[PDB]
């Protein structure tokens, strides 16, 4: 069937910019496409309709526009309540596929990913387990890679990672790593390391602990 | 399935689009899928109206439903009769058999005739207005000069909004030399009240007299405002209110949104917006015939230019109108079926008289009786 | 300053005639041999309507706008009158047609045949009819049927009507004569076309006995194309309407200047009589070629695209022409010609012939 | 104003039945239509089906002998079952309705729930403490954490002295791994509340209705 | 009274204001041109006796 | 809206006439009254007369015999003359319309003009520079003035770079010794823009009509 497409994921910007999104479709849909808004609750909206009328509700900052099968929506002052996930759904032939979505996100200044290490609890590690946790908050943007190593060796398997969602008032990130293994394997190696690679600094801060 | 249609609809028509969509959200179906391309145009400047048709038409529509004004009818002939394209209309009846024209208000003429014919006139005026064609005009002076009758006739529509004050008094007082008691209005919704309007202003509705509201839409006007004068004032429906299915269209119309959806909130509803929720009916119960008759029609939107040279037609349309004769339903205006030039067949027009407590039908009309 | 006026043409069926005086007319104009009537060269150029219908009328004026042209003559019916007037109103394009005239007030529509609801009016108040038939059709407009209604409104008339536009069987007419004769009804007013008039009139000559003591009023200007010869061989009185002098010299002289064409290049000119569509062709050959010559005396520009733009964004030098088309006070074939604001004919003259037994003659002439 | 609230079960075993009810307020469930769409986290939605006011009522191609949709008028509710259900029906779903405004679009959407189908059995959840370790005072704000490990299924809810103390909490999201919950919560106190006031963190798993507070 | 104007029946009242002197109609012309959000009641061709 | 404009002479001589005209726009002057205010610097405010719609005029009880008030409504103009000034008429006059809301009430008033009664001469006021004198860039915003000392009558118009340097502009008040005005003026302008741009203080007396520029 007809398939959508948005190649943008995600368009980051201040308080009072014209952000552009567009939308591209597998065939020519003669403009009967829609433009909705879905905040991080759950909660579903609708901004632009027919891809260039708005809506009875919506305020008259956004609009739309295109043709054949480009469109876009244009939004002429970002505000508070405008960080959502803005879809695009199209609606000539079932199924109606709807679009991929892209998430804005608010501009702010590069700052260093703080990082904390903290090693297993004597209680899971009577358990049988160790679970070391690197948690690096109040960085930007989300762009991070994050590396385990134990006693000089790097380590891949049992890796968990956890993105968390933008700070409404810090416009910051927080991502939390963990390494889980058993208690003899965490037995078995003295000095374990964290590093994480931002975009702020090419040399990764290390953070290491022994026993 | 997706077939895709175009609207036609004049700046003014606010609650015909909305019964339409009324009609496209209560008629949707689970083989195929309308979406209609909607032109908010002009409707008696033919230019404005052949823009929106090739618009429509590089769209590659395969109907195309919309109004005409009867300035422009001889446009909408001839461009869905050489490209061989559907349209369905509310409007009046045309004069003649053209092609492709399913049209959805019935005559007219002869259930005035025979209103004429029951009440036995001999001597009457007929105020018409000139925005609708001159047909029932001709009609009503062919039957009157077969029938030996006295018709006063005179058209009001030139009458500018500036001065109609002494101009209907002029004409009021011109229907007073010889003693004039019985007018039939030939006028359209908005003309009705206002020609009620001065009349009541200069005191000519008491018991002596007589009206006739040359309509279908004789409950559309204010009728509060005769209906204690009383002299007989009758008319014509065509939405009998006491219907099951009318009477559920009316309690799911008036719980309606007027700001979702302007014109709604009334207890009637007017006669072009039934036919065009009947016509809505039309069309689906066609598209699902062709559904169902197992014949691919589908296509993209490349029709070409209107003004192709020669214009040559695809000829699978031609089914298309031997489907829409192919239609017998029941909607808001009673039996729907056609002919196969396009005009109602079997069709039913109750004859009102505004009593006292209101609106009484004493009886109905068909073509076959 | 063009030095290249290319106009357009218009013609539907039976336009043989119209066409031909058209081309002479054009000749006749580029062969003045004299720099101050003739100071440029006018061009043409002729699509031939085939079918009444709008979508080869809008087909045809598309391929006149695409080619470029200044002003357009014409012909329409009831079929392609809005249609005409809407595109040519639209695009801000002057068109000059000698055709029936409009109900309504348009822009853009300079209408070459007078109107004749006022005539028919003052010859209604001249003879002092309450009492007569009205027969009519379609085809010429309805401002002479809604004037005879108010008419008899305000001067308490009983009309009798008929729309005889749909009728083809001749029977339907000998049982309509046997019903105004069952009434007792003398005085007739026949508002039809030329063909259409002289099938009434032989169906009165056929059925006969309808001659003496009647009166016939033919509210038509072609006069001279109705075959009442019959009906002059019985008594009876004959009114029609005439707007061709033969005594104007001028008329004459295209007389003069038109048997003597071929009929291979000039077909229809010497096997019929001179019509009035033909003088309000050449008529408005003339009043295009004043307006065009006072265009040059003023120095106003008249100087491409899709006539289906949107938007259409016209250039606006076509209300000048439009002025320049609806000031013009000549003197042609039809007599004294000038406009008024609506492009409809003023200040015009309708002569009326009456034919007794005594023959015919030039009863007097009507003044707006 | 026009609502719509969806609600489910969360947890189901797989090749089982899925009930979906989807309450609609505000407007008329006889007069317009209801489309239930699903939407898989990380990747395309995708549309289940619709009901129409007139009964009809269509489904996807792909999956059109899966899904069944009914409603009740009286409560103007929508019941949306799903059967054969596999390991990748862990997604949210969400019920709109249509509306025709020169094109078929959605006018008012719902809430949506998550619907987890999965076969593993619900355990209590492990709270741990996580502290910095260190006494030395870097800064004026002190944070704390609890892991919460071991849980089944999926989400809990994690408070902070019973929702009193909510400055600068950093609820990190959970992961899954051998069908075991792991998810970290940060809170935020000053340096002179800790260790003088407990703070203690709350951990209510409504899978096994475990309530357990760790200071 | 624009209502019962055309109706042909005769009415008779009385009239306090005599719109047709000086004064009376110095203080119309004063009163007409008032703000009707300043002076409710104000913007009438008439007035109340 | 209504609006109301006062104009005068400025600086007249003792013992002599003085003509102020106020000009009203919005409303007219055929049906509300019209009232005239003097106002002292550093006193309190005293009303000097009104007059009303019918041709009625009241006065204040001190200076009955000192000032008169006439109108015209052609032009909507009030036209209030006060003699027999004294050295304490270096006064503000204000004039407002007056209304009747269940009180009598002043409810669109005017700008006002200023009225200096002083026998003294007009002299061109003398702009003298004022730097820091000390080089040590202290911060990255420098401090320039102009003084502008002897002027007759106040008061004069002290503008930097013709109004384009109006970034920090500290324009302090001007005071009266031996009947000379001394102001004095500050312009905030950047480290390296001075003395790299030139920062020229204009001075416009408009009673001697004296432009004087200073770099
Ligand atoms: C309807 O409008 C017409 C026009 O104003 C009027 O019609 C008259 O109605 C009266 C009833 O008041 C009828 O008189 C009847 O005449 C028949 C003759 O067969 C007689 O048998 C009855 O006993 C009765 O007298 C009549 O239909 C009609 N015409 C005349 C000349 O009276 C009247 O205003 C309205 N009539 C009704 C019934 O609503
Ligand atoms: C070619 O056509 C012209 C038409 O204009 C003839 O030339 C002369 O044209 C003028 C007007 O353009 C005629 O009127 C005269 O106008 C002048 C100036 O306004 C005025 O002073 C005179 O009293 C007169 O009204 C003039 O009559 C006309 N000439 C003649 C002899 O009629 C010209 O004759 C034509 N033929 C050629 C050049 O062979
Ligand atoms: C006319 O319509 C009615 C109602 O649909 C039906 O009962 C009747 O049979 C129809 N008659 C004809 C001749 O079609
Ligand atoms: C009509 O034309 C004649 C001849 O030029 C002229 O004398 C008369 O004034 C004209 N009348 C009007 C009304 O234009």
């Amino acid at each position: 069937e007809i398939q959508m497409t948005q190649t943008t994921s995600s368009l980051s910007a201040s308080l009072g910019d014209r952000v552009t999104i567009s939308c591209r479709a597998s065939q020519d849909i003669s403009n009967y496409l829609s433009w909705y808004q879905q905040k991080p609750d759950g909660t579903v909206k609708l901004l632009i309709y027919y891809t260039s009328r708005l809506h009875s509700g919506v305020p008259s900052r956004f609009s739309g526009s295109g043709s054949g099968i480009d469109y876009s929506l244009t939004i002429n002052n970002l505000e508070q309540e405008d960080f959502a996930t803005y879809f695009c759904q199209q609606g000539n032939t079932l199924p109606l596929t709807f679009g991929a979505g892209t998430k804005l996100e608010l501009k702010r200044a590069d700052a260093a990913p703080t990082v904390s290490i903290f090693p297993p609890s004597s209680e899971q590690l009577t358990s049988g387990g160790a679970s070391v946790v690197c948690f690096l908050n109040n960085f930007y943007p989300k762009d991070i890679n994050v590396k385990w190593k134990i006693d000089g060796s790097e380590r891949q398997n049992g890796v968990l990672n956890s993105w968390t969602d933008q700070d409404s008032k810090d416009s910051t990130y927080s991502m939390s790593s963990t390494l889980t293994l058993t208690k003899d394997e965490y037995e078995r190696h003295n000095s374990y390391t964290c590093e994480a690679t931002h975009k702020t600094s090419t040399s990764p801060i290390v953070k290491s602990f022994n026993r | 399935n997706s077939i895709q249609i175009g609207g036609l609809f004049p700046r003014g028509a606010d609650q015909e689009y909305s019964a339409f969509r009324v009609g496209m959200v209560q008629f949707s179906t689970s083989e195929f899928r309308l979406t209609p391309h909607i032109d908010n145009l002009e409707v008696a400047n033919s230019f404005a109206v052949t823009n929106a048709f090739c618009s429509q038409f590089s769209r590659g529509v395969y109907a195309i439903f919309g109004f005409y004004d009867k300035k422009s009818v001889n446009t909408i002939t001839s461009f869905c009769g050489t490209l061989h394209v559907s349209f369905i209309t509310p409007s009046f009846p045309t004069d003649g058999t053209h092609p492709f024209v399913i049209q959805m208000r019935p005559d007219l003429k002869g259930a005035l005739l025979s209103l004429i014919e029951y009440y036995q006139w001999d001597k009457f005026a007929y105020l018409y207005d000139s925005d609708r064609g001159l047909s029932t005009l001709q009609a009503v002076l062919d039957s009157a000069a077969e029938k030996k009758w006295q018709v006063t006739a005179i058209n009001v529509g030139n009458i500018n909004n500036d001065k109609k004050d002494e101009t209907y008094r002029s004409l009021f007082q011109d229907l007073e030399l010889k003693k004039e008691r019985r007018v039939i209005l030939d006028c359209e919704r908005d003309k009705v009240n206002d020609i009620v309007d001065q009349v009541i202003t200069i005191g000519k509705h008491v018991k002596g007299y007589h009206y006739i509201i040359a309509n279908l839409g004789f409950t559309d006007g204010d009728l509060l405002k005769i209906q204690f004068g009383g002299a007989n004032v009758s008319g014509f429906q065509i939405v009998d209110y006491d219907d099951s299915l009318v009477s559920k269209f009316i309690e799911r119309w008036s719980t309606l949104e007027e700001k979702e959806y302007p014109g709604a909130h009334t207890a009637t509803i007017k006669y072009t917006s039934a036919l065009t929720y009947d016509a809505v009916q039309v069309m689906t119960e066609a598209f699902r015939n062709l559904r169902k008759q197992r014949i691919e029609i589908s296509r993209r939107g490349n029709a070409g230019d209107c003004l192709a040279n020669p214009a040559v037609p695809w000829g699978q349309g031609v089914e298309i109108e031997r489907a829409l004769k192919q239609v017998q339903v029941e909607g808001l205006s009673g039996n729907i079926k056609f002919d196969q030039n396009g005009k109602r067949i079997n069709y039913t027009i109750n004859i009102m008289e505004l009593k006292t407590n209101g609106p009484r039908k004493i009886g109905y009309w068909s073509e076959v009786d | 300053f063009p030095n290249t006026i290319s106009i357009g043409g218009l013609f539907m069926r039976n336009t043989v005639q119209e066409h031909s005086a058209f081309r002479f007319a054009v000749q006749l104009y580029n062969t003045n041999q004299n720099t101050t009537e003739k100071p440029f060269h006018l061009n043409y150029h002729v699509d031939h309507l085939d079918s009444s219908n709008s979508f080869s009328v809008t087909n045809a004026f598309c391929s006149q706008f695409s080619r470029g042209v200044y002003a357009i003559f014409g012909f329409y019916d009831q079929m392609s009158m809005n249609t005409l007037t809407s595109f040519c109103g639209a695009l801000h394009t002057s068109f000059v047609t000698p055709s029936f005239p409009t109900d309504a007030d348009v822009q853009f529509v300079i209408q070459m045949r007078p109107a004749l609801k006022g005539a028919i009016l003052s010859l209604l108040s001249y003879y002092k009819w309450e009492k007569f038939v009205y027969l009519y059709d379609t085809e010429r407009g309805f401002s002479v049927l809604q004037a005879i209604m108010e008419a008899a409104v305000q001067n308490n008339w009983q009309v009798t009507a008929r729309s005889v536009g749909n009728i083809k069987d001749v029977q339907e007419f000998r049982r309509i004569i046997e019903e105004m004769d069952r009434r007792q009804e003398k005085r007739y007013l026949i508002d039809c076309e030329v063909e259409r008039i002289n099938t009434i009139l032989e169906q009165v000559v056929i059925l006969g006995k309808h001659s003496r003591g009647y009166h016939y009023m033919l509210a038509n200007l072609g006069f001279t194309d109705i075959l009442l010869e019959r009906v002059m061989h019985g008594g009876a009185n004959i009114t029609g309407f005439q707007i061709v002098n033969n005594e104007n010299p001028m008329v004459q002289q295209f007389i003069q200047r038109w048997v003597r064409l071929d009929e291979r290049e000039f077909p229809e000119a010497k096997n019929a009589p001179l019509k009035y569509t033909s003088a309000l062709t050449h008529d408005a050959i003339l009043v295009i070629a004043e307006a065009f010559r006072y265009l040059r005396r003023q120095r106003v520009d008249v100087s491409a695209g899709d006539c289906l733009a949107n938007p259409a964004v016209p250039w606006s030098q076509g209300i000048d022409i439009e002025r320049a088309l609806k000031m013009v006070q000549v003197q042609g074939m039809t007599g004294n010609i000038q406009f008024d604001t609506y492009g409809r004919r003023t200040n015009y003259t309708i002569d009326v012939y009456e034919m007794k037994v005594s023959g015919s003659r030039k009863a007097g002439y009507w003044n707006e | 104003q026009a609502q719509l609230k969806e609600s489910g079960p969360g947890l189901v075993a797989p090749s089982q039945s899925l009930s979906i009810t989807c309450t609609v307020s505000g407007f008329s469930l006889t007069n317009y239509g209801v489309h239930w769409v699903r939407q898989p986290p990380g990747k395309g939605l995708e549309w289940l089906g619709v009901i129409w006011a007139g009964g009809s009522t269509n489904y996807n191609s792909a999956l059109m002998s899966r899904v069944s949709i009914s409603k009740d008028n009286s409560k103007s509710q929508v019941f949306l079952k799903m059967n054969s259900l596999q390991t990748d029906d862990t997604v949210m779903y969400y019920c709109a309705r249509e509306d025709y405004d020169y094109d078929w679009h959605f006018d008012v959407w719902g809430a949506g729930t998550t619907v987890t189908v999965s076969s593993a059995k619900t355990t209590p959840p492990s709270v741990y403490p996580l502290a910095p370790g260190s006494a030395a005072q870097t800064n004026s704000m002190v944070t704390l954490g609890c892991l919460v490990k071991g849980y089944f299924p999926e989400p809990v809810t994690v408070t902070w002295n019973s929702g009193s103390l909510s400055s600068g909490v950093h609820t990190f999201p959970a992961v899954l791994q051998s069908d075991l919950y792991t998810l970290s919560s940060s809170v935020t106190v000053p340096s002179s509340t800790w260790p003088s006031e407990t703070v203690t963190c709350n951990v209510a798993h409504p899978a096994s209705s475990t309530k357990v507070d760790k200071k």
